[PDB]
């Protein structure tokens, strides 16, 4: 397998190298910070939204839209639902999806190893504490607003759109559309420290698109 | 030159200084005392940062040079402030909401201070912590004022409420707030006896767990404050103010001394007692006299009793310092493999529980047994059927494929400064076990 | 239901009236559409064309690689070779005219309401940058939202591009207050006009978002084969709009937007 990657360096282009070189000596001074994104969570076949926005689509209605649904109609529907039908059995289908209890994949453990000093995650699915919980590394998780100053640790594993740990209920995350308009007034210190992260960091995406809203 | 206040300030060893001072005293102060800091007065210096510690001089200075386009003075340059400098406020956002702020030098409207207050407390929800304010009119703050400005989310100390001094002498009410608080590190203030004993248990409360603490260490404990002997006598060599190690050996010998105590206090300072008495600090020095000491170790690994630890293993466990236990027998009887398992399933099951001793000192033993189980390895299948006159392969390639990914880089050198701030603080004492030298201190000694 | 047509007429009646249209009376005098010119800016960026289902920020974003590699010769011989065809006034053009309104907004780059008008006689104050509004020089006024081309086919007179969409509020203050303003004295209603469409899916969300309760409720006329649904048209009353559906009424097929138009607009102009 290495000569195979030593191959692959030799037709790499120059510009491939001289970022690895780059992410290297970041890396070895403890100056890297990764962003975990939608992929790495649907690699461990955790469910998308995409089903969630098709089931909020039968309860109203008769069947599945017939063709793409939209370019508008994908955040419009939530807020429907929410909105129209009831506060209440949101919860509920959050539940009936969002429960099943899946596996590590290696992607994490290898995303681990690197020593990310700082972690910044769009995932609502804490699969990435079970990877921290085995591999032996303390991070102090930030939810929500009130946690951003009682952090007892120097390494933080930021959740900017929320998670689930303090039960599984609609205002303890950014799924709907009213819920992304009101974040600047919501979470403001969680932006405020996202925003000086990657100020003073070295930023590493991975798993996200090329148009994501983030 | 530079005024004593700053000299006070520094010496409150103040992890950030934020000012807002064109001046470059402040430079020049912490320059002299050997503390070293990373000015940030421009947006690069954001980028290359250099340091650990910030002096965020937010309004600019004039290190490049004598011009108007370094420094925030006039309109233009404070209604453009958002626009112009980015990254500063964003800092200066973090900082605040992070750590603990202490204005000091502030009138009470002054431009700046109004923006705190409309954004902090206003746009923030309660995840507020309460900045201090220190206050140096000479007239009294009247009590209508201080209402206002605590709802608005500031603590305010007035000086006028601690010194009666003229208009004009600024220098000795700034020095007599100053003074409440470095000399109040925590050495002179005490006087009622609900202090000593507090004050003893609130360093020695997290030893509990442990089992035995060496006397040559147990100095880090009250910082540096006393020699501990190793005869079991204690020296008084830094502590200035009134020692709170000495009464408690004054209130130990003497009978009805104890009764002037509180209901709770009397459990404490009987804690307090047993662990002494088993640790093995005995007194005074002057009243040192005889001190005879006998040493005795009660674990069942060094009176090599090797029935009984097959019994114990072999035994349904009831805690987790239990299995910890088990697993340094199962180590010292030579069965690894199943050791590293045990290890690694009490820091999994651990790690959601309260202050990490255990899973400090397991990931250390762990770390431990993967250099032995590696060092065995080599030897055994370097030397090969040589060594004891046959090819034996203790380990399957299992385990050997296991542990490699298991243990990928995994530096130590870190571990103790990853644990939690608590920890830290609790627990410095254990700080050496990581480092690959904890002996060097002692041979030293043997020339 | 009826009852709605009565309240325009009311309003249609002193001076309370405005209409909002947009590219539904575009497409019927066959201006052509703006997915046109965005394949040809990819005909020569990428190669050859392609198909099927992409993020509606590629679909505004392909002409922002052509502006910043072409340059900015190459956008405006595109725009002037693509629009630089004259068109005749489709009779929906007249039929709002007939309506006499107050004000009406546009944010077409057409000219094709200004020609009706011109044919009509009902001289108007066409506003089409920020010069115009200081040289105002009468009181009804014509409004244009997204500029036009009065002066040349240039790449500065529109907002076509991504950085201009996100640059409105440093660019046309303006405009966008006399619209804010136009927008809380009088009475609106929308036609031709879709419902993803950026300009009225932001303008309605955001200006209403933060208000009080002492606001007049806008109409919209809907265009789309089949009726709306009923989850819909609560959860649209919710954020402060009216819907008149066009589809609850006339019945007809997939490629008749014409009459279905027409119905709509003969219905509100029956009530004289």
């Amino acid at each position: 397998y290495g000569e195979k990657l030593k191959e692959v360096f030799l037709m790499l282009d120059n510009n491939v190298v001289e970022c690895i070189k780059e992410i290297t000596e970041s890396s070895r001074n403890g100056k890297l910070v990764f962003f975990v994104g939608a992929g790495v969570s649907t690699l461990s076949d955790y469910p998308q939204w995409w089903r969630l926005v098709d089931k909020y689509h039968e309860e109203l209605y008769g069947s599945p839209k017939k063709g793409n649904y939209s370019s508008d109609e994908y955040l419009r529907i939530p807020q429907i639902f929410y909105n129209v039908k009831g506060e209440m059995a949101f919860d509920g289908i959050l539940k009936d999806f969002f429960q099943v209890d899946k596996p590590t994949n290696p992607i994490h453990d290898k995303i681990l190893a690197m020593n990310p000093a700082h972690v910044i995650t769009t995932n609502y699915d804490n699969l990435i504490d079970t990877a921290c919980w085995k591999r032996g590394k303390y991070f102090s998780v930030i939810s929500a607003e009130e946690d951003v100053a009682n952090a007892t640790s120097s390494r933080y594993l930021l959740k900017v759109a929320g998670d689930f740990r303090k039960g599984f209920k609609g205002e303890n995350v950014v799924l709907k559309e009213d819920d992304y308009l009101n974040y600047d007034q919501n979470y403001p210190l969680i932006s405020n420290l996202m925003k000086t992260i990657i100020a003073t960091h070295t930023i590493v995406f991975i798993g996200y698109g090329l148009g994501d809203y983030n | 030159p530079t005024n004593p206040i700053h000299d006070k300030i520094l010496a409150m060893n103040p992890a950030h200084v934020i000012t807002t001072n064109y001046d470059n005293l402040i430079d020049t102060a912490c320059w002299k005392r050997g503390k070293y800091f990373s000015v940030i007065s421009a947006e690069e210096d954001v980028a290359n940062a250099t340091s650990s510690r910030y002096l965020l001089k937010v309004a600019g200075d004039f290190r490049k040079g004598f011009k108007g386009e370094n420094v925030v003075l006039k309109e233009d340059d404070y209604l453009n402030y958002d626009q112009n400098y980015p990254l500063i406020s964003n800092l200066m956002k973090t900082i605040i909401a992070t750590h603990t702020i202490v204005f000091i030098g502030y009138g009470l409207g002054d431009y700046n201070i109004n923006m705190l207050l409309n954004w902090v407390r206003k746009l923030q929800k309660d995840s507020f912590h309460k900045p201090f304010f220190i206050r140096t009119d000479p007239s009294p703050i009247e009590n209508e004022t201080l209402i206002y400005y605590e709802n608005k989310g500031l603590r305010i100390i007035d000086a006028a409420s601690l010194i009666d001094s003229n208009e004009y002498d600024y220098l000795e009410r700034y020095s007599a707030v100053m003074d409440l608080l470095i000399e109040s590190q925590e050495n002179k203030f005490i006087t009622k006896d609900d202090e000593v004993i507090d004050y003893i248990y609130g360093k020695i409360s997290p030893l509990f767990a442990l089992q035995y603490i060496r006397k040559i260490d147990l100095k880090h404990v009250f910082e540096y404050d006393y020699h501990f002997e190793v005869n079991g006598t204690v020296v008084r060599h830094k502590n200035k103010g009134f020692g709170y190690m000495e009464r408690f050996f004054e209130l130990k010998e003497s009978c009805d001394e104890r009764s002037k105590l509180s209901k709770k206090q009397y459990e404490r300072f009987n804690a307090l007692f047993n662990f002494f008495e088993k640790n093995g600090v005995i007194c005074m020095a002057k009243d040192a006299g005889t001190l005879n000491t006998s040493i005795e170790i009660n674990s069942l690994a060094y009176h090599g009793k090797y029935d009984v630890m097959k019994k114990f293993i072999e035994e349904q466990s009831v805690s987790i310092e239990d299995d910890y236990k088990k697993a340094f027998f199962l180590a010292c009887l030579g069965r690894w493999e199943e050791s590293y398992d045990l290890y690694s399933n009490i820091i999994l099951n651990s790690i959601d529980e309260s202050n990490g001793c255990v899973y400090y000192l397991s990931q250390i033993n762990r770390y431990r047994i993967y250099q032995s189980i590696t060092q065995a390895v080599t030897q055994f299948n370097g030397l090969g059927l040589l060594t004891f006159g046959r090819h034996y392969k203790p380990f399957t390639d299992e385990f050997l494929a296991r542990i490699e990914r298991e243990m990928t880089n995994f530096n130590i050198d870190d571990l103790f400064n990853g644990m939690p701030f608590e920890f830290q603080k609790k627990y410095k004492i254990l700080e050496f076990l990581s480092d690959n030298q904890f002996l060097y201190d002692d041979t030293v000694k043997l020339f | 239901v009826v009852e709605c047509i009565k309240e325009i007429t009311e309003s249609s009646r002193n001076g309370k009236l405005v209409f909002f249209v947009g590219a539904g009376v575009s497409t019927l005098s066959d201006y052509p559409q703006w997915w046109r010119l965005v394949d040809k800016y990819h005909e020569e960026l990428y190669g050859s064309p392609k198909k099927g289902n992409y993020s509606s920020d590629e679909y505004l974003r392909i002409p922002q690689i052509f502006y910043n590699v072409k340059g900015e010769m190459a956008f405006d011989g595109i725009l002037k070779d693509f629009f630089q065809v004259d068109k005749p006034t489709n009779p929906i053009h007249d039929k709002i005219l007939a309506m006499n309104p107050a004000h009406v907004i546009t944010t077409n780059y057409d000219n094709l309401i200004d020609t009706a008008c011109w044919k009509r006689g009902k001289y108007f104050s066409v506003i089409s940058a920020e010069e115009d509004v200081a040289n105002a020089t009468s009181s009804r006024y014509l409004l244009k939202v997204a500029g036009d081309f009065r002066k040349g086919f240039k790449g500065e007179n529109v907002v076509l591009k991504e950085d201009d969409y996100l640059n409105y509020d440093q660019n046309y203050p303006l405009i966008s207050n006399l619209m804010k303003t136009i927008i809380a004295t009088h009475t609106i209603v929308f036609i031709g006009y879709g419902l993803g469409d950026y300009n009225i899916n932001m303008l309605l969300n955001w200006v209403r978002k933060l208000q009080k309760d002492s606001f007049h409720k806008p109409f919209f006329i809907r265009t789309d084969p089949s009726p709306i649904e009923n989850e819909t048209l609560i959860y649209y009353e919710n954020k402060g709009l009216r819907i008149i559906d066009a589809a609850s009424l006339i019945d007809s097929n997939e490629y008749d937007y014409l009459e279905r138009y027409s119905a709509v607009m003969d219905l509100l102009i029956e009530s004289q």
